[PDB]
RNA sequence: AGCUAGUUGGUGGGGUAAUGGCCCACCAAGGCGACGACGGGUAGCCGGUCUGAGAGGAUGGCCGGCCACAGGGGCACUGAGACACGGGCCCCACUCCUACGGGAGGCAGCAGUUAGGAAUCUUCCGCAAUGGGCGCAAGCCUGACGGAGCGACGCCGCUUGGAGGAAGAAGCCCUUCGGGGUGUAAACUCCUGAACCCGGGACGAAACCCCCGACGAGGGGACUGACGGUACCGGGGUAAUAGCGCCGGCCAACUCCGUGCCAGCAGCCGCGGUAAUACGGAGGGCGCGAGCGUUACCCGGAUUCACUGGGCGUAAAGGGCGUGUAGGCGGCCUGGGGCGUCCCAUGUGAAAGACCACGGCUCAACCGUGGGGGAGCGUGGGAUACGCUCAGGCUAGACG
RNA sequence: UUGA
RNA sequence: UAAAAC
């Protein structure tokens, strides 16, 4: 069992990018569903889509890269230069509209759980709500 | 030396005396009135009664008792007495306990 | 209060042409033009290479010098500067350019700012027609900064305020060289200024 | 308004009085963590009504005794000594803390 | 440590010893002096240091360092504690104050005067 | 009993009051229950004297004495005028 | 690490303005504690204050709010109110009177004395102003207060001069002995003119009161200033206090002589044993300036108790291992609830302070006015993703 | 032996 | 060799 599904897909993708993979399964979950569509739409992977592996769901998250570059490690840069959790079993944390941070003066997200559904901290911020600050991408 | 409001003093031991004289009377009846009463002699218990509800009365009309002192006592009062009377019964002179 | 003593000895500390006289400052006869460099046994020796703090300080100490101003209100103005909305650099300066006994030199009506400062304290400046004897006191825009009619003849306001026919006023102030009386019109840009400093420097200095 | 407080009666050897067990959450003040926290209270029960197991309703009341100051308002839910055994547990593991003897 | 673990034993705040029983922590505490020795510096110095054996209204006795070129400190003389160690000299941790009580300041004393307790000279 | 009274707020030889509704025995300068309005004695500006009328009258509805001075200020502003 | 007998609860009383083991009979045998009881130590709490980027740390003097105390202990009387600082009773310690039986007293009110201490003021003026008590009022009382006095203790403003002056006096200091420095600094020339001397001279004070009117609304009139002959205005008018720390690195400022592990310096690293920019003096220089240094103490730097924001193979740090209690934490789907969480409205968040703005003292410090803030908590309404809870389901964890 |  | 010491 895992003590934080949310964290361990968040690493999922962190160690899967991290070694250009192309795409990840992640067990299956509405929640983490619903953060891939936040991720998707915001373009830090490509997309992702429901499979079954061994008869069980998972989802299959189609990562996205730089394009190759020069000099000695040709190794593309990542659209995902960070992931981290914020909120944790044992550790909460929850803000309010006012509370809501700016990731990286915008170039990064927020994507908080708030009573309206999953949203990043712009789309929270504009309908006015906070919640459980889940964690940040950039 | 010699602040004249000592006059206080000597003023405040006379409404002492004043006081302690019409409380002792108060509860010397309030008493004698609750022996009649435990006794059924109902025809006197509430005679004396009265006496008491009226001195308790006149002493909350000045620093003496005043208040809801007074009604503490009345209250008191009348309820050991219409009970102590109702066991054996009879009551007679219906001074201050009324139907 | 205020320095009082040796001013040239200042000029060539700093390296820089300080006008801590007026005349004579522009004369040949200048101590910057004699022996420019630094005072003291050893002002002829090859400068060591500055610390960075040497170098925000040395600054600092040029900027302050030049208005004469004690390294306490110096930096009670600073501190209000920086509080305030903008610039803290540009702010400041724009504060240092309000005091009085600046204004007083800006118009002209004294040659040097230790003489304006000596022209407020001994009365004869006034602003708005009332009279104001501090050298600290802080011209609005708006304000017009005069002469005391019982000072219009003093044979020194005569050659400061003569001498300044077909002179031309720093482009935030106006002056009227007949009635003896300028004008505080706006609050000195930046680039108004062209002093011999750079504030960055002496924002840093007070980071430290 | 008369503050109203909802527990588990966790005892009932006084008579007309039951111990209340009330338990609150809150964010700790400065590591944030959700703790937990919980404090007993002897509310009023003038006809033995509560039983023992019993999740009520308490409501701040006028004094009835030095340490009384609530009154039971309303039975929330019957039976359920779940809770009841974790009380009686954690009191009973305190005999293994001193320099006596105790239950492991 | 967790947070969990945090929220149980939490940190511990950091207490902080004196370097200067000076008592009441005041700026300054008086003493007579019981003798008036010379000690023998430590690491690598070699002198014969001014030391002073004080015995404090704060009901203490301590050594104390006499800075400056020489003194006129006897047995029962009144003295001021100022309290700063000295490196050189362990045991001593404060300073006799020149110019306080019975430690006259020091003569032909031209420089750092205010310490040293010396008044300045008249020149003309 | 409650009044309506002077309390000082200046400094030194700069004498600011305030018209305040505070309980009898209170300090002077202690806890008001109401302030009702302003005085500046030495009138250093047009504006040495504001009172809140509608309130002043609130209070005298309710028992609030006034001082002889507070009377007084109360009166140039017209709370008593009933013409 | 266990605590408890009025102890926890009950019935009936007593008591109070009033609830209540507050107190008393009688009855039950309870109550409290690792979510830290009991004990020990220390301490009046708060608005705020200092510091910090913040989070936080430290703090509670002045001012405002609450509490407690009035030589120490206990008690009640009087009264709307007290268990009463300048009221009462008793015990105690002390001081004073004593014809020895016995009495008198309590500055933690203002001022002052003495003791202790590194250290903290005038036995001042006034009741004019504000406020308070009593009085119908005149008025009386008010060491509350408004003022002055002393102390750079702090903050703010101000002066010890301004302009001109030598390819540059003398003196003093270095020197390649040519000269370099102090330095336009000085003397000088001219100008202004703090101090001081005359003249004028205040706001703060219009009420209470009297008259008219109705003892009201309204109107009119009179008295009253401690600060004070002070502030301030005008006239005249002298060129007239500068000190303190530092100059080896951190750290801005360097040379000669003296001294020779000595005398001494020293915040840390360190410096002095013959040529020391580090000891002492001198010339020169840097910093700051009616102050400048020192000591002590708080925060900072210190992400060095790390929530923001740390670590544990060899640096300090994994428990010798297991079993397991409490506690902490919890896979996937659906539904109810709506405790956590989030949202709206509302109440509360005093004044002062802090922030912004305008304004009053010539400025400022200081002060007045106005505005904006605000976490937390109460109330009403709402949301339901996540956490929690209840109910049902699943098989990917676990077990068989 | 000390110190550098 | 500056000293401790011989
Ligand atoms: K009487
Ligand atoms: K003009
Ligand atoms: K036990
Ligand atoms: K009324
Ligand atoms: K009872
Ligand atoms: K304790
Ligand atoms: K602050
Ligand atoms: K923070
Ligand atoms: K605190
Ligand atoms: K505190
Ligand atoms: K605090
Ligand atoms: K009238
Ligand atoms: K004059
Ligand atoms: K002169
Ligand atoms: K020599
Ligand atoms: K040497
Ligand atoms: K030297
Ligand atoms: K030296
Ligand atoms: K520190
Ligand atoms: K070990
Ligand atoms: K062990
Ligand atoms: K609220
Ligand atoms: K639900
Ligand atoms: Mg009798
Ligand atoms: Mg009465
Ligand atoms: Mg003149
Ligand atoms: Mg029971
Ligand atoms: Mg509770
Ligand atoms: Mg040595
Ligand atoms: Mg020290
Ligand atoms: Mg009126
Ligand atoms: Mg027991
Ligand atoms: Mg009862
Ligand atoms: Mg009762
Ligand atoms: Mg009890
Ligand atoms: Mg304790
Ligand atoms: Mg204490
Ligand atoms: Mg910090
Ligand atoms: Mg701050
Ligand atoms: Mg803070
Ligand atoms: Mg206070
Ligand atoms: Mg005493
Ligand atoms: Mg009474
Ligand atoms: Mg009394
Ligand atoms: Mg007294
Ligand atoms: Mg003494
Ligand atoms: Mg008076
Ligand atoms: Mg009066
Ligand atoms: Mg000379
Ligand atoms: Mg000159
Ligand atoms: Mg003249
Ligand atoms: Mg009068
Ligand atoms: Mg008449
Ligand atoms: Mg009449
Ligand atoms: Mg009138
Ligand atoms: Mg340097
Ligand atoms: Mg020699
Ligand atoms: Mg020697
Ligand atoms: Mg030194
Ligand atoms: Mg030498
Ligand atoms: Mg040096
Ligand atoms: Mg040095
Ligand atoms: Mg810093
Ligand atoms: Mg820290
Ligand atoms: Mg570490
Ligand atoms: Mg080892
Ligand atoms: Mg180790
Ligand atoms: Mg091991
Ligand atoms: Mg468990
Ligand atoms: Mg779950
Ligand atoms: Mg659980
Ligand atoms: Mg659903
Ligand atoms: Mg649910
Ligand atoms: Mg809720
Ligand atoms: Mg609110
Ligand atoms: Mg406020
Ligand atoms: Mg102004
Ligand atoms: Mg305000
Ligand atoms: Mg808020
Ligand atoms: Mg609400
Ligand atoms: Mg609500
Ligand atoms: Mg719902
Ligand atoms: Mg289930
Ligand atoms: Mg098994
Ligand atoms: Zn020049």
């Amino acid at each position: 069992m895992l003590t934080d599904p949310i964290a361990d897909m968040l690493t999922r993708i962190r160690n899967a990018t991290r070694v250009y993979k192309e795409s990840t399964d992640v067990p299956a979950s509405r929640f983490k569903e619903e953060i891939l569509r936040i991720l998707a739409r915001e373009g830090f992977i490509k997309g992702y889509e429901r499979v079954d592996v061994d008869g069980k769901p998972y989802l299959r998250v189609y990562l996205k890269y730089g394009p190759r570059r020069q000099g000695p490690d040709p190794r593309p840069e990542q659209v995902i230069h960070h992931i981290r959790r914020i909120s944790k079993p044992g550790r909460r944390v929850y803000v309010g509209v006012k509370e809501i941070p700016r990731v990286r003066r915008g170039l990064g997200i927020a994507i908080l759980s708030t009573s309206k559904g999953v949203l990043t901290d712009r789309e929270a911020r504009k309908l006015g709500v906070g919640g459980e600050l889940i964690c940040e991408v950039w | 030396r010699n602040l004249s409001a000592l006059k206080r003093h000597r003023q405040s031991l006379k409404r002492r005396l004043r006081n302690k004289a019409k409380k002792s009377a108060i509860k010397t009846l309030s008493k004698k009135a609750v022996q009649l009463a435990q006794e059924g002699k109902a025809e006197e218990a509430l005679k004396i009664m009265r006496k008491a509800e009226s001195l308790i009365d006149k002493a909350a009309k000045g620093s003496t008792l005043h208040k809801n002192a007074a009604a503490r006592r009345k209250s008191r009062l009348m309820r050991k007495v219409r009970q102590l009377l109702e066991a054996a019964g009879a009551p007679l002179i219906g001074g201050g306990l009324s139907a | 209060g205020r320095y009082i003593g040796p001013v040239c000895r200042l000029c060539r500390r700093e390296g820089v042409k300080l006008y801590l006289k007026g005349e004579r400052c522009y004369s040949p006869k200048c101590a910057m033009e004699r022996r420019p460099y630094p005072p003291g046994q050893h002002g002829q020796k090859r400068a060591r290479r500055p610390s960075d703090y040497a170098v925000r300080l040395r600054e600092k100490q040029k900027l302050r010098r030049i208005y004469g101003i004690s390294e306490r209100q110096f930096r009670n103005l600073f501190e209000e500067a920086s509080k305030k909305k903008g610039v803290t650099g540009s702010v400041f300066l724009g504060l240092l350019e309000s005091r009085l006994d600046n204004v007083v030199y800006r118009l002209g009506f004294a040659v040097s700012r230790r003489q304006a400062r000596q022209l407020v304290r001994h009365g004869h400046i006034t602003v708005n027609g009332r009279r104001v004897d501090l050298p600290s006191y802080r011209v609005r825009p708006g304000d017009e900064i005069a002469v005391a009619e019982k000072s219009r003849n003093l044979e020194l306001i005569r050659q400061n305020l003569e001498a300044m026919k077909g002179r031309k006023v720093g482009p935030w102030l106006s002056l009227d060289v007949e009635g003896m009386k300028g004008k505080f019109l706006r609050l000195p840009d930046r680039e108004d200024l062209a002093l011999p400093v750079n504030e960055q420097l002496v924002i840093e200095f007070y980071s430290r | 308004p008369k503050k109203v407080l909802t527990g588990v009666v966790v005892s009932d050897k006084m008579q007309k009085t039951v111990t209340v067990l009330v338990e609150r959450q809150f964010p700790h003040p400065l590591y944030g963590k959700v703790i937990k926290r919980s404090k007993k209270y002897l509310a009023h029960d003038p006809e033995e009504k509560y039983k023992l197991g019993d999740v009520v309703e308490i409501i701040e009341s006028r004094p009835i005794s030095k340490r009384k100051r609530f009154r039971v308002l309303r039975l929330v839910e019957s039976g359920r000594m779940d809770l009841v055994e974790k009380y009686l547990i954690r009191r009973q593991n305190y005999q293994s803390l001193s320099k006596r003897g105790g239950k492991a | 440590p967790t947070i969990n673990q945090l929220v149980r034993k939490g940190r511990e705040k950091v207490r902080k010893k004196s370097k200067v029983p000076a008592l009441k922590g005041a700026p300054f505490r008086r003493g007579v002096c019981t003798v008036v020795r010379t000690v023998t510096p430590k690491k690598p110095n070699s002198a014969l240091r001014k030391v002073a054996k004080v015995r404090l209204t704060s009901g203490y006795e301590v050594t104390a360092y006499i800075p400056g070129e020489g003194h006129n400190l006897q047995e029962h003389s009144v003295v001021l504690i100022r309290g700063g160690r000295v490196k050189d000299l362990p045991g001593v941790r404060y300073h006799i104050v020149r110019g306080v009580y019975d430690a006259a300041g020091v003569k032909d004393r031209k420089k750092s005067r205010s310490k040293y307790g010396t008044k300045k000279p008249k020149e003309a | 009993m409650v009044k309506i009274r002077l309390a000082r707020f200046g400094s030194k030889h700069n004498p600011h009051y305030r018209i305040v509704v505070t309980d009898a025995r209170r300090k002077r300068d202690g806890k008001y229950i109401e302030k009702i309005g302003y005085y500046d004695p030495r009138k250093t500006t047009p504006d040495w004297l504001k009172v809140d009328v509608e309130r002043a009258r609130y209070w005298l509805s309710v028992g609030a004495q006034p001082t002889d001075t507070a009377r007084r200020l109360l009166r140039q502003a017209g709370v008593f005028r009933q013409e």
